[PDB]
């Protein structure tokens, strides 16, 4: 809006959780990864409902007591679900930052040919200048 | 629980200073809870004293010496002139100017810096100083929407008596500047309870505990909107004990904002007086030095009556519901009693979550094991009684 | 007309931004790389890769036509809002002891690539012949080449939480709020 | 339990594995 880096960025009863655990896409419900527990509760004791926010990239379902937070939050940076690759991962030390990803006129290019002892430092496209190089599955395993 | 020798710090100048026109913080509550005090007939076990207003010099020892110069050189009639330093250090344009300023930051100061050194030469073993409790700014900054940190001024004026120093910070917008100031130094460990949404602070995580030699040594606890009092106890009384049973400290600042209470602009914590009152009579049970400093609470009903239950408790005599008249009389509820009644708010916290909290946080803490200085030269101001016990 | 900004360097100029807006953070002032060292490694080694027919003649003119360039634009274009206070105490730094406002020894390659790149922003709306235009473009692409192989060790990727070689200081509170204040 | 493993870098397994 006035020059900024956007790359992912923008007190009642129990009536939240049903507006949260269901999302009206399939009419299903929702469960969390570390937890196979929904706990919705029950009306008339409200105490046991645990409010679930879900990811903003692959929608992956999370309760609010399994991973550290206390609030939901809509304005600013999008909430990241903690099952992706870190974006400054830290090892005189390293600091990746990534190579993002080209949509102009297919310039990432896809060259599989080697897949053995790569050492392509991340960055992979798995399947079944900038060279974002193709992977696979048997490879990684090898490994 | 045993018997401590409660000093507490009031200037009159502190209650007759209004921010503005729909400020929710004020100083006005202060001037309240001293006429409270002195109508329930505390006296007895207390002395007064007069907060003397900071030396300009010695004020210094934690801002710097341009943001104090222009705090004594702010006013209404200048501020449009006043352009740069008005943005840079956020003055004017969150938090309003107003007549009295640098007045106000000298004697909440000087109410501090008179606290710590009460607790530096032994005299008193609790220092109160409801005055000031100003502990949101930072070196340069009037940021978390005040404009001073005093209690760090008055931390480090203490460190010479006390070199383990913990500080508790139990209302909504917590210590951004006090955990900022004694970061990296195990010195002073630096607690605060708060919310994880949005507040002035802003800041407060579970993984910010330290750096350098102050790692691990500075606990945030995110908390949820609104706890009940026994799961605020459930959280508040195994952390302090482990710290309490690791840390070693030896002196207490706690911070008694009113900002936690069952009702009040911004805040959105649900403790009744039982709920605030065992913050301060847990870490009074273990007798080690104390500095109870106040500086929360934007309605003044609720911040005043639990002013004035800390005030009765803290010298240890039952504080009965009923208040005597006073100039204040038909301001405290419809009833007139001096209980805050906890609102019929949802509890967001979970038992599971408070345990995943208490397990991180062990395993967290489980690693680890100026010409006036030191000087309480001021005057007691009892010579007067301001009572006005007749209509 | 436009030069082929390699998408490694695209990366760079986003990464860059991203610093100064959304991380904010703000570039060295006394960088131990600015464009000086920059062109002294360039005539220190493109000279003897290549023969000499005359190139060096007009390669040694870009060079100085660009450092020329690097003064005057610098605070037309340049200094994203976060730097603009840091560029008035630079000069006011550079008055106090009477030394002359010369701000292209201060600055490093970010700014001389983020210049490269407002390139063609400006030189279409003006009468600039295309015969000079298109060695400019060359020997531009040249440089963008060359800046390709030394940008690990010109751009290294580092952050100023914990060495203070990450050719990049962060934002104050202070600082960020008289920023972009006025 | 490695027994077995078989741009510039398209011909430099062969020569490694024959030598």
């Amino acid at each position: 809006s006035r020059g900024q880096y956007s790359d992912e960025n923008d007190t009642k009863l129990d009536s939240y959780n049903p507006d949260t655990h269901i999302d009206s896409n399939s009419g299903k419900f929702l469960i969390c990864y570390k937890c196979n527990q929904t706990r919705l509760g029950s009306w008339s004791h409200p105490e046991n409902s645990r409010l679930i926010m879900t990811c903003d990239y692959c929608q992956t379902p999370w309760h609010l007591d399994c991973v550290p937070r206390a609030s939901f939050k809509n304005l600013g940076s999008k909430w990241k679900c903690p099952l992706h690759s870190p974006t400054k991962v830290y090892k005189n030390y390293k600091v990746w930052k990534k190579q993002r990803l080209i949509n102009k006129k297919n310039q990432l290019y896809y060259e599989p040919l080697q897949k053995i002892g790569y050492q392509n430092n991340g960055n992979i496209q798995i399947i079944p200048d900038f060279k974002i190089t193709q992977i696979d599955e048997n490879s990684i395993k090898y490994d | 629980s045993d018997k401590r020798r409660v000093a507490y710090f009031y200037d009159a100048d502190v209650g007759n200073y209004a921010y503005g026109a729909g400020h929710p913080m004020k100083p006005h509550r202060i001037r309240m809870a001293h006429s409270l005090i002195m109508n329930y007939g505390l006296y007895k076990k207390m002395e007064i004293y007069r907060a003397k207003p900071a030396t300009k010099q010695e004020m210094c020892q934690f801002h710097t010496d341009e943001y104090i110069d222009f705090l004594s050189r702010v006013t209404p009639d200048n501020l449009e002139m006043f352009k740069r330093e008005s943005v840079k250090f956020n003055v004017g344009d969150d938090c309003p100017v107003f007549d009295g300023l640098y007045e106000y930051c000298s004697i909440s100061g000087g109410g501090s810096m008179e606290g710590a050194a009460r607790l530096n030469r032994g005299k008193c073993d609790v220092a109160v100083n409801y005055a000031g409790g100003l502990h949101h700014a930072k070196k340069s900054e009037a940021s978390g929407f005040c404009y001073l940190n005093d209690i760090v001024l008055g931390i480090i004026e203490l460190l010479r008596y006390h070199p383990r120093v913990l500080y508790i910070d139990i209302d909504v917008h917590h210590g951004d500047g006090v955990e900022e100031a004694f970061y990296t130094t195990d010195r002073v460990m630096t607690c605060s309870f708060h919310k994880y949404g949005e507040f002035f602070p802003g800041t407060g995580e579970l993984r910010d505990i330290g750096v350098g030699a102050g790692k691990n040594y500075a606990v945030n606890v995110p908390l949820r909107d609104g706890i009940d009092d026994a799961t605020y106890r459930s959280v508040f009384e195994p952390v302090i004990k482990k710290i309490m049973e690791w840390y070693q400290p030896s002196a207490v600042v706690l911070q008694c904002g009113g900002d936690s209470l069952s009702g009040d602009r911004l805040g959105c914590f649900n403790l009744s007086m039982e709920g605030h009152a065992n913050c301060v009579n847990y870490v009074k049970s273990f007798g080690i030095p104390m500095m109870v400093v106040g500086g929360g609470g934007y309605t003044m009903r609720n911040v005043a009556r639990t002013w004035c239950f800390e005030t009765g408790l803290l010298n240890n005599v039952v504080l009965d519901k009923d208040l005597p008249y006073n100039e204040y009389y038909e301001y405290y509820g419809p009833d007139y009693k001096l209980s805050v009644r906890p609102s019929n708010m949802f509890n967001v916290n979970t038992p599971e979550y408070l345990d995943k909290v208490m397990t991180n946080i062990f395993a967290n803490l489980e690693n680890t094991k100026e010409e006036d200085s030191a000087e309480a030269k001021d005057t007691k101001g009892g010579s007067q009684y301001a009572r006005d016990l007749h209509v | 007309i436009s030069l082929q900004i390699p998408i490694k360097l695209k990366s760079v100029l986003v990464d860059d931004w991203e610093y100064v807006t959304k991380d904010k953070k703000i570039c060295r002032l006394p960088a131990d790389v600015t464009v000086e060292m920059v062109l002294n490694k360039y005539e220190h080694e493109v000279s003897q890769e290549l023969e000499s027919p005359g190139s060096q003649s007009q390669l040694s003119e870009y060079c100085a036509g660009l450092k020329l360039y690097f003064d005057k634009c610098l605070g037309n274009m340049l200094l994203y809002r976060l730097e603009r206070l840091q560029y008035d105490e630079l000069l006011k730094k550079s008055s106090k002891d009477q030394k002359p406002l010369v701000p292209i020894r201060i600055y490093g390659a970010i700014h001389l690539l983020r210049l490269i790149s407002v390139l063609p922003e400006l030189i279409s709306s003006t009468t600039m012949d295309l015969q000079s235009c298109q060695l400019l473009i060359k020997q531009t692409e040249d440089f963008l080449v060359w800046l390709l192989m030394h940008v690990d060790e010109y751009f290294n990727d580092k952050d100023p939480n914990r060495s203070d070689d990450a050719l990049y200081v962060n934002t104050s509170s202070q600082y960020e709020g008289v920023a972009l204040g006025m």
